[PDB]
Order: C-alpha cells, then sequence, then structure tokens
C-alpha cells in the first residue's frame, strides 16, 4: 500500500516532533501538529519508490536554550539494521559536532548493532525505536502520568529536604518506555505528578537505575 | 439651503437674528418638518414630555440612518448584479448631494463602497476635496488611484519607505542571537506586516494597481539598490496569493515559482525535486517573454532567497565532500549556482533591459568549489587528528595560511565572495574558530565589500556570540577586532555599528586590556552618526554596570 | 547554453589529490580505531 505508508510516516513524524518538544527542544509550533494532508503536499504522497521516502525526514532540532546540542533523527531505508548502515549515520554524526541522535527502525536490529551502539556511549549516544514504539504517543494515553525530568539542583533539593539518598528512592528502568522517550540516563530523578483519589495531587520521584 | 433645501445658512441668520415672528417660525417648521401627518397627532404627546425635541428626534434620525446603511449592505449582496448596481446608482444620485453632511455622509460613502465602478464627475468632486478623499473607503480610492498613478504614488511611497526602515532596522536589533535573527521568521509571519497588509488591502483585486505597484518596486531598486524591494514583491505577491486573488495570481508570470521558492525558504533548504521544479520554471520561459526573467531574477534577489540557496550550496558542497564527488558532477549544485547567478544579477539585468541568463564562470566551479571542499576536508582531518590516542598523535598544527586564489576569487567574483561568506558564517556557526581564523584575512577585501554588508555582519556578529569564551582570549580579539572590523569601521558607518553591538553583548568574556583598547578604538568622532554614539553610550553604561558588580 | 569546460582545471586536479590523500587517512584511522575498539 501507499497510502497507509504515508500515513504510518506522518504518524512517525508527530510523534516524534512530539517527543522532541517534550524532551525539551526546539519544535516549530505548525511542525509540533500538521494535518497528514500537509505532510502530503510537503513531502509527495508517494512512500513506495518516490517523493516521501526515508532519508529526506530526517528532522534536525536543536534545543530550546544551549542551541549547540542536536540529536537530529534518522529513518533507515532497510527494515533490519546494521553495523555497517549505521557508520555511515556515525560518519555524518562526525562530520558535526553533535553527539546525540535518535535512528528509527522498521524491523528489529541486528543484535551485533545493539551492542555497537554502547560501544559509544560516551563519545556520542545514539537511541533507537521500533515503528510500532512510535506510532502512538504513549505520555498522551490516561495511563502515563506526568513525568517531568529533573534538574540536579532540584535533586540535590529533594535530597537534602527529604534527608534520603538516591539509593533509597523508588526506581525506574533505563529501558523504560517512558524513560525511552525522554532519553534520560542512568542516574537522573523523574518526578512524577499523578492525581490521587485520595488527596488530588501525588507527586513521586522516581531515580533512574 | 441647497437643492429643495431651507435653512442652513439663514438657519445661521436664525440663530443671530432674534426678534418676534413666531407665526412665520411655526409655519417653518410644519413646512420643513417630517412632513408626515400622523406624526402632527404624535407630536403634542413629545410636548407633553418635558425633555427638550432635540434627543429624540436625533435618536430616529440615527436609527434610520443606521437601517439605511444594512439595507445599503443588503441591497449589495442581494439579487442580481445589474439591479442591484442600478438601484445603488440611483440612491447615490439621489443622496450625493448630501455628500459634505456629516450625519448622511456615510449612507453615501457605503453606496459608492458597494458600487463597481462610481461616475467619474462624482469622483473628481471627492478627490477635490481632502476630508471627503480621507473619508472614502479603499475601493473608492481604487477606482480614485488607478486613473491617477501620481495620488496612488503619494499614497504608496510612505509604505515602501517604511517598509526599507524596518528592515534596517531589524538588520540592527539589540539582541544578538543565532536562533532569532533576520531570517528566523517564516514567510508567512513576515507577510503579516502593517506595510505589507496595506499594500495588499490597497491593491485589491485591481492588476492595474499592483503593476503600478511592481513598476515602483523596480523604479526604487534601480535607483537605491537596495534589495529589500525585491523582498516586498516577493511577499506582496504571496500576500494576495494567501488571500486567494486569482484576478491577480493568474496573470503574474512569477507566481509559481515565487510559491516554490517560499516553500523552500519556509523549509531553510532546496531539495532536488524544489530544485527541478524552479528549474522548470526557469526553462519554460518562452522566446519574446524574456522580460519575466527580469522579474524573476528580482525575486531571487530577496535576501531570503540568496540566504536559502546559499546555504543549500553549502550543505551540498559537505555532501559532495561526504560522497566523493566533484562540484561539476552535481546537477543539484549548478542549479543552484545558476539561481544564484540570476539572483545576483538581477539588477544588471533589469537596468541594461538585457535579459539573458549570466554565465556562470568555469573557474568558479572547477578551482573556486572545490578549494572550499579542501578547507572542510583540512577541517575533517584536524576534528579527527584530535581524537586520536596520545601513543598516536604527531604535532598536527592546523593549517593557517590562506591560498592567495582564493583571496583573488573572494575579491573579482561576486560568486564566489559570496558562497565564500556564506562558508565563513557556516563555520563560525560550527565554533570552528581555526577556520574562522585562516578564512577572516580573506574578507577585508571582497567584491564590491560584501563582507561588510549589513545582513552578511548581522549574522556574523549573531555567530560569533556563539564564541563567547574565545573572547577572553587577545590574539582572537586582535584577529577579529583590528583585522576585520577596524579595518573597514572608519570608512564605513554600519561596520561601526555592528562591531560596538558585539562589543556590548560580549563585553563581560572580553579581556579587560583588549576591552579598553577597543573601547579606545571605537570611540565615536565628531562625524560619526547619531546611533554610534548611541551605542557607544550603551557600552560605557554596561561597563560601569560591570565595574559595579566587582 | 552552459559551455561546462572539457578538462579538469588544475586547482580541481590538486583539489582531487588532497581529496584522495585525506581518503587514504581515513581509512587507515578507521583500520587502526578497530584494532583499539
Amino acid at each position: 500500500d501507499d497510502e497507509e505508508e504515508t500515513y504510518r510516516l506522518w504518524k512517525i513524524r508527530k510523534t516524534i516532533m512530539q517527543l522532541c518538544h517534550d524532551r525539551g527542544y526546539l519544535v516549530t509550533q505548525d511542525e509540533l501538529d500538521q494535518t497528514l494532508e500537509e505532510f502530503k503536499a510537503q513531502f509527495g504522497d508517494k512512500p513506495s519508490e518516490g517523493r516521501p521516502r526515508r532519508t529526506d525526514l530526517t528532522v534536525l532540532v536543536a534545543h530550546n536554550d544551549d542551541p549547540t546540542d542536536q540529536m537530529f533523527v534518522f529513518f533507515p531505508e532497510e527494515p533490519k539494521v546494521g553495523i555497517k548502515t549505521i557508520k555511515v549515520y556515525c560518519q555524518r554524526m562526525q562530520e558535526e559536532n553533535i553527539t546525540r541522535a535518535l535512528i528509527v527502525v522498521q524491523q528489529g536490529m541486528t543484535p551485533s548493532a545493539k551492542q555497537s551502539l554502547v560501544d559509544m556511549a560516551p563519545k556520542y549516544i545514539l537511541e533507537q525505536f521500533l515503528q510500532q514504539e512510535l506510532l502512538i504517543n504513549i505520555t498522551e494515553h490516561e495511563l502515563v502520568p506526568e513525568h517531568v525530568v529533573m534538574t540536579k539542583e532540584e535533586v540535590t533539593e529533594l535530597l537534602a529536604r527529604y534527608k534520603l539518598r538516591e539509593n533509597q528512592l523508588p526506581r525506574i528502568q533505563a529501558g523504560d518506555p517512558v524513560a525511552r522517550y525522554f532519553g534520560i540516563k542512568r542516574g537522573q530523578v523523574v518526578k512524577i505528578i499523578r492525581p490521587s483519589e485520595t488527596a488530588g495531587r501525588y507527586i513521586t520521584y522516581r531515580l533512574v537505575q | 439651503q441647497d437643492l429643495g433645501v431651507a435653512n442652513g445658512e439663514d438657519l445661521k441668520e436664525t440663530l443671530t437674528n432674534c426678534t418676534e415672528p413666531l407665526k412665520a417660525i411655526e409655519q417653518f417648521q410644519t413646512e420643513n418638518g417630517v412632513l408626515l401627518p400622523s406624526l402632527q397627532s404624535a407630536l403634542p404627546f413629545l410636548d407633553l414630555h418635558g425633555t427638550p425635541r432635540l434627543e429624540f428626534h436625533q435618536s430616529v434620525f440615527d436609527e434610520l440612518r443606521d437601517k439605511l446603511l444594512e439595507r445599503v449592505s443588503a441591497i449589495a449582496s442581494e439579487g442580481k448584479a445589474e439591479e442591484r448596481y442600478k438601484k445603488l446608482e440611483d440612491l447615490l444620485e439621489k443622496s450625493f448631494s448630501l455628500v459634505k453632511m456629516p450625519s448622511l455622509q456615510p449612507v453615501v460613502m457605503c453606496v459608492m463602497k458597494h458600487l463597481p465602478k462610481v461616475p467619474e464627475k462624482k469622483l473628481k468632486l471627492v478627490m477635490a476635496d481632502k476630508e471627503l478623499y480621507r473619508a472614502c473607503a479603499v475601493e473608492v480610492k481604487r477606482q480614485i488611484w488607478q486613473d491617477n498613478q501620481a495620488l496612488f504614488g503619494d499614497e504608496v511611497s510612505p509604505l515602501l519607505k517604511q517598509y526599507i526602515l524596518e528592515k534596517e532596522s531589524a538588520l540592527f536589533s539589540t539582541e544578538l542571537s543565532v536562533l532569532h535573527n533576520f531570517f528566523s521568521p517564516s514567510p508567512k509571519t513576515r507577510r503579516q506586516g502593517e506595510v505589507v497588509q496595506r499594500l495588499t488591502r490597497m491593491v485589491g483585486k485591481n492588476v492595474k494597481l499592483y503593476d503600478m505597484v511592481l513598476q515602483f518596486l523596480r523604479t526604487l531598486f534601480l535607483r537605491t539598490r537596495n534589495v529589500h524591494y525585491c523582498t516586498l514583491r516577493a511577499e506582496l505577491l504571496m500576500s494576495l496569493h494567501d488571500l486567494d486573488v486569482g484576478e491577480i495570481c493568474t496573470v503574474d508570470p512569477c507566481h509559481k515559482f515565487t510559491w516554490c521558492l517560499d516553500a523552500c525558504i519556509r523549509e531553510r533548504f532546496v531539495d532536488s525535486k524544489r530544485a527541478r521544479e524552479l528549474q522548470g520554471f526557469l526553462d519554460g520561459v518562452k522566446k519574446g517573454q524574456e522580460q519575466v526573467l527580469g522579474d524573476l531574477s528580482m525575486i531571487l534577489c530577496d535576501p531570503f532567497a540568496i540566504n536559502t540557496l546559499a546555504l543549500s550550496t553549502v550543505r551540498h558542497l559537505q555532501e559532495l565532500v561526504g560522497q566523493e564527488t566533484l562540484p561539476r558532477d552535481s546537477p543539484d549544485l549548478l542549479l543552484l549556482l545558476r539561481l544564484l547567478a540570476l539572483g545576483q544579477g538581477a539588477w544588471d539585468m533589469i537596468d541594461s533591459q538585457v535579459f539573458k541568463e549570466p554565465k556562470m564562470e568555469v573557474e568558479l566551479i572547477t578551482r573556486f568549489l572545490p578549494m572550499l571542499m579542501s578547507f572542510l576536508v583540512d577541517d575533517y582531518t584536524f576534528n579527527v587528528d584530535q581524537k586520536l590516542p596520545a601513543e598516536e598523535k604527531a604535532p598536527v598544527s592546523y593549517p593557517n595560511t590562506l591560498p592567495e586564489s582564493f583571496t583573488k576569487f573572494l575579491q573579482e567574483q561576486r560568486m564566489a565572495c559570496e558562497v565564500g561568506l556564506y562558508y565563513v558564517l557556516h563555520i563560525t556557526k560550527q565554533r570552528n574558530k581555526n577556520a574562522l581564523l585562516r578564512l577572516l584575512p580573506g574578507l577585508v577585501e571582497t567584491f564590491g565589500d560584501l563582507a561588510f554588508g549589513d545582513i552578511f555582519l548581522h549574522l556574523l556578529t549573531g555567530n560569533l556570540a556563539l564564541l563567547a569564551d574565545e573572547f577572553a582570549l587577545e590574539d582572537f580579539c586582535s584577529s577579529l577586532f583590528d583585522g576585520f572590523f577596524l579595518t573597514a569601521s572608519p570608512r564605513k558607518e554600519n561596520v561601526h555599528r555592528h562591531a560596538l553591538r558585539l562589543l556590548i553583548h560580549l563585553h563581560p568574556r572580553v579581556a579587560p586590556s583588549k576591552l579598553e583598547a577597543l573601547q579606545k578604538a571605537l570611540e565615536p568622532t565628531g562625524q560619526s552618526g547619531e546611533a554610534v554614539k548611541e551605542l557607544y553610550s550603551q557600552l560605557g553604561e554596561k561597563l560601569e554596570q560591570l565595574d559595579h558588580r566587582k | 547554453m552552459l559551455v561546462i569546460p572539457p578538462g579538469l582545471s588544475e586547482e580541481e586536479e590538486a583539489l582531487q589529490k588532497k581529496f584522495n590523500k585525506l581518503k587514504k587517512k581515513k581509512k587507515a584511522l578507521l583500520a587502526l580505531k578497530k584494532q583499539s575498539s
């Protein structure tokens, strides 16, 4: 199909825009929520060997403050990504001076490339997402409360007020889909605001482990 | 006391005279009152009221006037065109004698507003009266302007001057920001400016007025050499496009080209598909319609179009470096260069009336561009060498020598100068201080002093704000200021203003000795303009505040 | 008609030589990093 492909690409684009905005980046307001027809007009309405193919819509976004760091998003052509395919993206990144980036894989990544992604973590950070992960913004789900990443100063304030250590906070997985959505690293407290039927509002905290 | 009208003049007399004839006065009201028998029986109730008989009649008159205005609008909206226009013409013929009556003037003005063609005698009478002309709606003013080019020019020239002043002031904003610069606003946002909206409202659907505005823009572009007139041409055409004015968009040969270029400007990049669409628009110019090429070059002379095309050219050069390919073998790069050549040669093409595409110099493609690619190549190898393990680190010094041929290309070729200036902006945005210092001496002498233009200097200062920590080094500040800014500031006031803005923004990070030296070197003279003195005073205030923070 | 010259300029040949040297250096460095990874 071709209309299904452009709908899927538009939904992935919308979810990536919302992900960048929730992550704290410069997302243009009309780009943040554009019509499917607007996407088809801007890109070509034929993903099947046509104008809105992959690598055309690699979204480059900067940070809201400190506009240096960017994570210009990647869309591989092939379903199953490999090392010799991600090394081209590594070449494009080392051509630049920016270390973060997101790749949107179609099928599963080869596990050797999964190890390779970790094999450059101190140098430059790479996150990967499957198509099914980006067809729905899970933060819009009613079961998912408001996750907010906390700054280090706020973490110090929290630990000093409650007189507890980072070892004592209830924790959260690094492979958590919400944690992957915000792209938080290990040791980064996330405040969670959720409505409670007994107190109104409850703010919990989840250190990342 | 006009046609069948009793005292306005003898009304002033009636207010001055004051002796006695009561029955004459009463007969005058009876003859010149609301001549309805049904009102004669109702008047004693008003007499039985107590409030003087002026507010009631004024309220009734205002309500009748408003109902008449509503009915004029309804007639203009409903029915067959010929019948409604004939009714409006009859009403105008009956009511035009009261055009100077303030209470009934709105009715006449509305009737004239809804008429497709007002009679020429009434239009001349309105033109002869300044207040009547001012009170007229833009629809009547269009019928006046279409046959009076001088009056339309008098109405339009202040707007054009205001547009130029607004663009220049935007170039000299106090805030230095890479994120919020002259090219930050989207085209749709730019078309919302007061001048563009007012010009679009004045033109409306009148093709003749649009052609007059285009002629004014061409004449001012030739006379003043200001490219923001080209910007205004593009924005006015696209503003008419946003209002679905098909009477103008269908006859303008640049409409589709300007639309595609507007999309490219919005995306800040020209892809292969959009490039091919623009090429198809260019190659579609038929023999005998070559003046359309001059118009298209004027569209391409827009600073936004030039910025988008040059940034796309630099990005394509980087991609060619990545792909191990030569500039001559890339059709998209050649197409971008062709568009840039047309944009740069717009002024010469319009002035000489020779509507032919400028010949792109061979040495540009075959020599200058691959040398820029070699600069990129040196940057990449230096960056890779700096990341090698310490056991393999040879003492690699960054290449600081600028080839003489590169400087000659910047001095003698306009296109090479433009591409090199945008490459300098690109490397400065990447915080590559070594490449910036390598290329800076070649910017002192450039083609037509393009390196000292306000657009380039605005972008350059904005990007230099990203290198704020490097201003603590005396060598970096000496290079930048002494070798580039101070070489031209005594001869160019705009360079002085840009240097003052940069210093005002970055004074907390400049070395104190160099800061004092720059404050002395940038001191305004007796011949300096008011803006330079104001910027210098602001710098002094900031320095005093910084000293107080010790 | 855009007249494209039928030969590389001396500058273009020098830049092709520089680019080939860079390709060789980059390949050597990639081999080095593979040995160090």
